[PDB]
């Protein structure tokens, strides 16, 4: 009974099975600040049973650092009863209570338990419970720049899925009598030692599909070995094998056992000596917090700060640490002992609402069991950082002022920064922002872009959205909710409607990007990357960027005049079928799925659109009849969606219905089949339809069968919505108009000066005159995925599953059909949450404004395995022009609005480069090879008259630079890169 | 984009390139016409193809977009002027140019491949009789690859 | 010398490499036993991103080390 309509993005990711075991779960959260609320809130949007609440302690100011939920209207109240009313907004299948007080038989009622804000010995009392019942233990903590994650998941804890990925499957083409099992041509299987697969279809050796997992011994990337199958045959040819996945057993230490000897999760390799040093200063900080009445050591204090390192000293003597205690990081942790940072909150929360998912559902690999991040790269060095920077000032941002000071928390305060997208991660960094206290100063500013609107499957990640949000603009929602959180971001944020584009450069021109001081990209897509990567880099603003995949995710930052950009580097690009394999020879429900999307396209699309084309350019026919490679098909649509076979009741669109079922999945296999029996063998006499070609089989037209029906319904309703006829769903009218069919007589053609210009001729004059027919339009099926009644998703499933039965392809079902049709990208909250943190974190990197490259990071994750790492990113590279070092990325020639045999003179004479070829935009300017009398046509024109002239459209009044590409030679005759040209008009 | 495409532009004007001649249309880098010579030892002989090249805006990362344009009679060629060949779909790398594409085209069109056809009937014709084949290719090559 | 390499899905992958093979080398070998292409995989060592024109001894990767090979993602 999973709600489909809202967790459409997360199901890609976790399954129906983990969702009917989550939802079946409880969780208790033990402290209800900010990494407590955001592990409640990731909880609850994640979908468990319910979520329980426990933190009597009244409400204070600091910690609005961090916790959105509270106002400051809510001080002196209990943080659970006034954080309560808002989680149980998020989610209305999560109910969200409170406990006024806890005791340790009550905690068998919950499935997880997890632990924030609480002393060591409390969690010790807490753990020696849950691990003898058996009962998922957690414990976080959050201190300044320093986190720590504990997982507990029992002794004996079972994992069924262990990667989260898919399971491997492949074709084969010969299994030898030792089991050596080689795949097809320059084909991977992507095994790996000591994994299990299953064989079907395999032919000379049947005893391989009784479907028994054997081991895998991979021997290379094409073949591998499954041991001896002497018995089973000599030899099998064909078939196809797909792993088997196999459950483990992970067995966790208690808190007590643990603390003597941890197990370390590395969050980075580049520094492995910290986590003991971490682990001593954690209980550290516990031991002084039980000295001292429970409070933490006073921000940048000296005193506390030796204080604190006398008890890391005793603990490593007591605990038989064998490790040299680093006295700066350990005393760094004393001072930012008290910092509560909202990005560090977001990415801990993240991690740890992960870890109660794989705790609830026993999918993904747990922790095991101590993980232990700093982010001490971080820390501003450009301001002033002590004691008396650092007091608190009884304001919401004390929390940052700990950790940052005042003169950061005012550098913070002026930024004027660019949002790019609001989806999860805007509405994630539009949330970090609010409480950073971003662009609350009296120069700052927030601007936030955004076309899209909301839509229910945006609830489940998109936490500022509530239901009676959907239709509006997002970016005007987020505004709102973010000024809610923070009220001095009243009239500090301004929302846009316009996509980022090259058509959108009126709005986001020179002015508005000259103001700026960074831009943070919170796309879906390739393209808009690029095309903002390529504005900062004209403009020089910093960049962040951020990508989430399912459980991976990472993030990237761009400096000017110090990294490489965005574009720098290349991706792996999508798979696209050769149209052999699609038109002919499929054998994925891959490839039916696509064929499925293009006839979808061919018939409620294309000749809408040549119909309504037709009706409206006047010299349309022409036209196409010169252009259009094939006039033949426009001309064969505008006539039979025109007159031929225009419907003038549904009975007529079931009857096309019918035509196009016989045409599509009964005759066009018949043709194929007379042309390429199914006897037929190659040209070296191997069988024609063996491995990757499978042989088709016509379907006969069956009312009962629910395939067939489907697809009927679906074309007949496609067809009456573009004709606007009056579609029906009752099987009676189609039961009694569908027996009636006279099926055409259908035979396979075998074949057997220019007169087809009077053929196109005949046709075009057998159209309708266009006057005639004025105000007469189609409407085309524009595809839409996320609507269940415009039959789209319903008609290529449909299509795709009758082609699968006609190739003997295993069939999907509408979810399947709508993630590889609509191309859904897999989305999580908790990956949302982890990417802003990071994100954020390399914010103040920026506001601080850092030189040295290795001060900055690059962050990729798996949340599925538990993989975190970080690089440096990549210098931007430099090159030698004229003897002078160039930055290859950032640097430009700044120039007049001059002509170009000016700009010839000035390369020619300043740089000792001879210009061989300029362009503008996509226009080719000036090549060395044109003719003369071009050239000197060309030659005594400005810059911008002569794009003008080229491209044939006056530049627009807000333009006010061009870009040039340049190729140039040098004396000798060699290449010689060079930056672009900026022209000032 | 531009750079790349100017550079090949250059390499194709350097180099003779004989039984080809490609370059752009009007101003324009991103969209080129090329010319292609029926091999002599085939039922082509004697015979210009144009073909129209489309670079997209990710050029070199994707794939350029080459569709003939005169009518041809080839197991692997379509109506609507598509061709079969895999560099173009997805074993196209940032390190193919255009030359080597023009190359692949006109192997392609000194022996076909019946056995993984994009036309069926016309892989059947060339299977079944190889006269006949040779007959059509001849009559449509003179119908309108000449002129 | 031999090295490991873990991709950002778990897999796990053993290069037989020298001190003084470049990263044009280790690429190369990654290609082979994955087939990806050489100038769409990012190699990180000890934080450090590995770069095509250099050696293995300028990152002082010695045996029995741990790469990883990750990738940039595109949803948002
Ligand atoms: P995720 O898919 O959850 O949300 C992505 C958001 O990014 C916005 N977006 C995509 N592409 C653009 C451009 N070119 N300009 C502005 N905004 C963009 C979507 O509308 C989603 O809100
Ligand atoms: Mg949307
Ligand atoms: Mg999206």
């Amino acid at each position: 009974t999973i709600d489909e309509g809202l967790y459409s993005r997360q199901l890609y990711v976790l399954g129906h099975e983990a969702m009917k075991q989550m939802s079946q779960s409880n969780v208790l959260i033990i402290g209800c600040k900010g990494l407590g609320v955001e592990i409640a809130k990731n909880v609850c949007l994640a979908g468990v049973k319910s979520v329980t609440l426990y933190d009597p302690q009244p409400t204070r100011i600091e910690d609005l650092s961090s916790q959105y939920f509270l106002t400051e209207d809510d001080i002196g109240v209990p943080r659970a009863k006034v954080t309560v009313s808002k989680l149980a907004e998020l989610n209305q299948y999560v109910p969200v209570s409170v406990v006024d007080e806890l005791s340790t038989e009550y905690l068998k009622n919950f499935k997880c338990v997890v632990v924030t804000e609480t002393s060591l010995t409390k969690q010790l009392e807490i753990n020696d419970f849950t691990h003898k019942n058996h009962i998922a233990y957690i414990a976080a903590d959050s201190r300044g720049l320093f986190g720590s994650i504990f997982c507990d998941f029992g002794e004996n804890f079972i994992c069924t899925d262990t990667d989260g990925n898919e399971p491997l499957t492949g074709m084969i083409a010969s299994i030898t009598d030792d089991g050596v099992v080689t795949m097809l041509e320059e084909t991977r299987h992507g095994l790996e030692n000591g994994d299990f697969v299953k064989f079907t279809e395999v032919k000379g050796m049947p005893g391989l599909n009784d479907g028994t997992p054997r081991k895998v011994e991979v021997k290379g990337p094409y073949t591998f070995s499954i041991g001896s199958v002497k018995d089973l045959g000599s030899a099998g040819y064909n078939g196809v094998f797909t792993q088997v996945k196999v459950p483990t057993k992970i067995s966790f230490k208690s808190l007590r056992e643990s603390l003597k000897d941890p197990e370390y999760v590395y969050p980075d390799f580049g520094k492995m000596m910290r986590p003991p040093q971490y682990h001593i200063a954690f209980q550290a900080l516990s031991a002084f917090a039980d000295a001292h009445e429970g409070s933490l050591p006073r921000p940048r204090n000296d005193i506390d700060a030796a204080e604190f390192f006398e008890f890391c000293k005793k603990i490593a003597s007591t605990l038989q640490f064998d490790v040299e205690l680093d006295e700066k990081l350990i005393k760094e942790i004393s001072y930012q002992a008290r910092g509560d940072l909202v990005a560090m909150s977001a990415f801990l929360g993240g991690a740890v609402a992960q870890e109660v998912l794989k705790a609830t559902t026993s999918k993904f690999y747990p922790l095991k069991q101590y993980f232990y991040f700093d982010s001490l790269e971080s820390l501003p060095s450009s301001v002033t950082i002590s004691e008396e920077t650092c007091k608190p000032r009884g304001c919401r941002y004390d929390g940052q002022i700990a950790v940052f000071g005042s003169e950061f928390q005012e550098k913070i305060a002026s930024l004027s920064t660019f949002l790019v997208g609001a989806g999860a991660i805007g509405c994630e960094m539009l949330k970090n922002w609010a409480m950073m206290g971003v662009a609350t100063g009296e120069s700052g500013h927030i601007s936030v872009t955004d076309m899209d609107s909301i839509e229910k499957s945006n609830l489940n990640r998109q936490f500022l959205f509530r239901p009676r949000d959907v239709g509006k603009l997002k970016s005007e929602c987020a505004s709102t909710a973010v000024s809610i959180m923070n009220p001095s971001l009243t009239g500090k944020i301004t929302s846009y409607q316009e996509r980022v584009g090259p058509e959108s450069e009126g709005i986001f021109g020179d002015e508005f990007f000259e103001k700026l001081s960074l831009v943070t990209n919170a796309l879906d897509n390739v393209e808009a990357r690029m095309y903002v990567d390529r504005r900062c880099v004209f403009f020089e603003k910093p960049l962040l960027e951020s990508g989430t995949l399912g459980t991976k995710g990472n993030t990237q930052v761009v400096v000017p005049h110090l990294t490489e950009s965005y574009g720098s580097s290349q991706d792996p690009p999508e798979k696209s079928f050769p149209i052999c394999t699609l038109k002919n020879f499929p054998n994925r429900i891959e490839h039916t799925i696509a064929w499925a999307r293009d006839l979808f396209e061919g018939l409620f699309k294309q000749p809408i659109d040549n119909v309504n084309m037709y009706l409206s350019s006047p010299n349309f026919l022409e036209t196409s009849l010169k252009t259009s490679s094939n006039p033949r098909e426009v001309l064969e649509n505008i006539r039979d969606y025109l007159v031929t076979e225009k419907p003038l009741s549904f009975e007529e669109c079931i009857m096309w219905a019918r035509l196009q079922f016989d045409k599509f999945f009964n005759n066009n296999i018949q043709q194929l089949l007379f042309n390429f029996p199914k006897d037929s063998v190659t040209s070296t006499g191997q069988p024609f339809w063996s491995g990757p070609k499978r042989a088709p089989t016509p379907l006969s037209f069956d009312i009962h069968n629910r395939e067939h029906f489907d697809f009927i319904v679906a074309a007949a309703s496609l067809y009456a919505f573009n004709y606007g006829l009056k579609s029906e769903t009752d099987p009676a009218i189609y039961e009694r108009v569908l027996a009636g069919y006279n099926p055409p007589p259908f035979a396979p053609k075998s074949g057997i000066a220019n007169k087809d210009k009077q053929e196109l001729k005949s046709i075009a004059d057998s159209l309708p005159p266009p006057s005639s027919l004025v105000g007469f339009r189609l409407t085309p099926a524009e595809f839409e995925k996320d609507d269940d009644s415009n039959h789209h998703i319903d008609f290529i499933t449909a299509a795709s599953n009758l082609r699968a039965m006609n190739y003997d392809i295993t069939p999907a079902d509408r979810f399947k059909t709508k993630f590889v049709a609509g191309k859904i990208v897999p989305a999580m909250c908790t990956s949302t949450a982890v990417v802003s943190g990071l994100v954020c974190l390399e914010l103040v990197k920026l506001v601080d404004g850092k030189k040295k490259i290795e001060e900055y990071k690059n962050g990729f994750f798996n949340l599925a395995i538990g993989l975190f790492t970080f690089s440096d990113p990549i210098a931007s590279p430099k090159m030698k022009v004229n003897g002078k070092e160039i930055d290859k990325i950032w640097d430009r020639y700044n120039l007049p609005d001059c002509t170009l045999q000016e700009l010839i003179d000035y390369f020619q004479k300043e740089e000792g480069l001879e210009v061989t070829m300029l362009s503008s935009g996509v226009s080719l300017l000036y090549a060395n090879f044109q003719p003369p009398k071009k050239l000197a046509e060309r030659l005594p024109l400005k810059i911008s008259e002569l794009v003008e002239q080229i491209t044939k459209k006056k530049l627009e009044p807000f333009r006010k630079h061009l870009v040039l590409e340049i190729c140039c030679d040098d004396a000798n005759g060699e290449d010689v890169e060079v930056p672009f040209i900026c022209i000032k008009l | 984009a531009l750079k790349r495409i100017n550079r090949e532009l250059a390499d194709l004007g350097k180099d003779p390139p004989s039984s080809s001649s490609a370059g752009p249309v009007g101003d324009d880098l991103f969209h080129w016409q090329a010319t292609i010579m029926g091999p002599a030892d085939s039922p082509y002989a004697g015979g210009v193809f144009f073909l129209s090249i489309h670079f997209p805006t990710d050029y070199p990362f994707k794939p350029p977009k080459v569709n003939f344009t005169t009518r041809i009679y080839h197991p692997n060629i379509n109506s609507n002027g598509s061709i079969c060949l895999d560099i173009l779909r997805d074993q196209w790398s940032p390190a193919l140019t255009i030359s080597k594409v023009l190359l692949s085209i006109s192997s392609l069109l000194t022996d076909p491949n019946p056995d993984d056809p994009l036309v069926p009937e016309i892989a059947h014709v060339y299977k079944t009789d190889r006269s006949r084949y040779e007959l059509s290719a001849r009559e449509w090559t003179r119908k309108y690859a000449i002129g | 010398m031999q090295i490991f390499v873990k991709t950002l899905t778990g897999k796990t992958i053993t290069l037989e490499v020298e001190s003084s093979d470049t990263i044009d080398n280790v690429k190369s070998k990654i290609q082979d036993k994955e087939g990806i292409p050489p100038d769409q995989q990012r190699l990180i060592f000890a934080g450090k991103q590995l770069e095509d024109g250099r050696t293995l001894s300028d990152y002082n990767i010695q045996k029995e080390s741990t790469l990883h090979l990750v990738l940039r993602l595109r949803g948002g």
